């Protein structure tokens, strides 16, 4: 196969996405869900591992690590301490909302994969650390696990598999930095939500010093389709090394913002043309797409007609997938002002700890509040380049890379946009 | 330069050289003692990229 997308309805993993469904036990078992979970139980971490491995499955956190690569570091014996399956559920990213349709209305989908993700990994019990601004998605998550609990699918014999295993929810506080891995083991453990340094990465060192896999809601949600269908199943869809399906949010400056699933490799073009009702004022009316959630550095026009929605041909188009969100932004946008603010999203969205972020994003914030109104000279473009070149890579977490990468985007596809704006500031002001 | 011809010839005489076309006290020709505010130059390190210390 070599084109991509259109994806059939038989081929979704995320059924009841939109709500038209039961959200509840007996819509999720009318649907696929909790079926013959004790058969993938009792086939040992291994087979589940294995299968995992086989699928292609990368991390749809955002970083694309293989999660059957990343599950298999829990696969070794105990040494006194439990071990923890962690669901990463903050989703505080811009133009990012997929996994609060999912907590919404697959729950139990979620709560089946904490439980055979959490077998795969050996896990006591799963902490979805669900956003606290996601507050009706967590009463309703809370709900289906009461019902995964009275009909005995989880707990004390977990699927009647001899396997016990618990299912906590936590709440976030309102803090952007607390989805990072280890931010959110800190924010578990009821402590500001500071990133740790990795080593020790949290399958050595994680949530209360427990091995701890933390993952995506996306990325565990999809592995009893995994385990039920197969790992062939999920790796015929997409590229080698870009496997699965995906749930993508078009939004923006386009004519029907919407979340819908998609296969892997699919065209940015076909994906916003056929899901999303294209941009307002047609295709030709674009400038810009950051194209997966505000960390990834935009593309404009010109590389968008032939791109593709995975992480390689992203990374090959000096960008990245991220948590493969498009936000679109047409030929109207004053696109400095939207980075700006973006910029000014990543200064108020991040923890303090260490000096490259904590400084340079608030100098860059100030930087990019006098490109808006252009009260600059283009010696200060460069400059803000290298002020990147100081973020990117010497931060603890990647907030300084995801506050750095926006700047770069913007500066490498529309400098001459940024110098005509600081330019007619001086002339109608000098 | 309030030398009287007379003695302007003579003393140029005397010397042998001509006296009045270089005198060695000075007059209203030198640099005022009142002049205006510069704007002294930077170095070639005084930029905003491409600056790094080390190199
Ligand atoms: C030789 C014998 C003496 C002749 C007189 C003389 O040489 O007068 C200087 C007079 C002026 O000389 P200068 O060096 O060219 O002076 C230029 C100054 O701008 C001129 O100087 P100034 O512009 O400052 O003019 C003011 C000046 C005016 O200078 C004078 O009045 C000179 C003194 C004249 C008596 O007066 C003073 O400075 C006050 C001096 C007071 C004491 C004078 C004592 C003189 C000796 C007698 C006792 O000399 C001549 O004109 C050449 C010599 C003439 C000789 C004539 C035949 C004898
Ligand atoms: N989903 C969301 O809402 C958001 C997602 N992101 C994404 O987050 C990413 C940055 O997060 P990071 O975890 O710092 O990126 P990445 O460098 O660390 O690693 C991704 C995952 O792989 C694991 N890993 C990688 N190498 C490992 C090794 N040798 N041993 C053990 N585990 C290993 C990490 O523990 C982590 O769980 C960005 O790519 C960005 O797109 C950013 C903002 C919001
Ligand atoms: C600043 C920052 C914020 C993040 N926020 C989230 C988040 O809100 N939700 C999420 O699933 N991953 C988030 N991540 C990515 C996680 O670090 C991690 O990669 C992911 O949650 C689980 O990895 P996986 O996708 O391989 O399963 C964030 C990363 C960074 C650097
Ligand atoms: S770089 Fe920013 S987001 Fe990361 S540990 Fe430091 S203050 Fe926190």
């Amino acid at each position: 196969k070599t084109s991509f997308g259109s994806l059939k309805d038989e081929d979704r993993i995320f059924t009841n996405l939109y709500g038209r469904h039961d959200w509840r036990l007996k819509g999720a078992q009318s649907r696929g869900d909790w079926y013959k979970t004790k058969e993938i139980l009792l086939k040992g971490p291994d087979w589940i591992l294995g299968e995992v491995k086989t699928s292609g499955l990368r991390g749809r956190g955002g970083a694309g690590f293989p999660t059957g690569l990343k599950w298999s570091f829990m696969n070794k014996p105990s040494d006194g301490r439990p071990k923890y399956l962690v669901v990463n559920a903050d989703e505080g990213e811009p133009g990012t909302c997929k996994d609060r349709e999912i907590i919404r209305h697959d729950p139990h989908k979620l709560v089946e994969g904490c439980l055979v993700g959490g077998r795969a990994m050996g896990a006591r019990a799963a902490y979805i650390y669900i956003r606290g601004e996601f507050y009706n998605e967590a009463s309703n998550l809370q709900v289906a696990i009461r019902e995964a609990y009275e009909a005995g699918l989880i707990g004390k014999n977990a699927c009647g598999s001899g396997y016990d295993f618990d299912v906590f929810v936590v709440r976030g506080a309102g803090a952007y930095i607390c989805g990072e891995e280890t931010a959110l083991i800190e924010s578990i453990e009821g402590k500001q939500g500071k990133p740790r340094l990795k080593p020790p990465f949290p399958a050595d060192v994680g949530v209360f010093g427990c091995p701890t896999t933390v993952a995506n809601v996306e990325t565990v949600a999809v592995s009893p389709t995994i385990c039920r269908r197969g790992g062939a199943w999920f790796a015929s869809f997409g590229r080698e090394r870009n496997s699965g399906t995906k749930l993508f949010n078009i939004s923006g400056h386009v004519n029907n913002p919407c979340t819908v699933e998609e296969e892997m490799s699919v065209p940015l073009k076909e994906l916003i043309e056929k899901h999303a009702g294209g941009v307002t004022g047609g295709w030709d009316n674009l400038l810009a797409v950051i194209p997966g959630g505000s960390s990834t550095p935009l593309i404009p026009k010109s590389v968008c007609e032939t791109v593709l929605m995975d992480f390689d041909a992203l990374i090959q188009a000096q960008t990245g997938l991220g948590t493969a969100a498009v936000i679109v932004m047409d030929r109207s946008t004053d696109i400095v002002k939207a980075i700006a603010r973006l910029i000014e999203f990543y200064k108020h969205e991040s923890c303090g700890q260490c000096t490259p972020c904590r400084e340079g994003v608030d100098w860059m914030n100030k930087v990019m509040a006098r490109f808006v109104r252009g009260d600059a000279r283009p010696a200060e473009i460069d400059s803000l380049w290298e002020i990147s070149k100081q973020i990117e890579g010497h931060t603890i977490c990647a907030l300084g890379d995801g506050a750095a990468w926006p700047v770069q985007g913007l500066i490498r596809h529309f400098r001459p946009e940024l110098e005509e704006r600081m330019q007619r500031f001086a002339q109608q002001h000098q | 330069a309030s030398a009287t011809r007379l003695i302007q010839g003579l003393r140029n005489w005397a010397s042998g050289r001509d006296l009045q076309a270089k005198l060695q006290l000075r007059y209203q020709e030198i640099s005022k003692r009142t002049q205006p505010p510069p704007k002294l130059p930077v170095g070639p390190s005084h930029r905003l990229s491409n600056n790094y210390y080390c190199a």
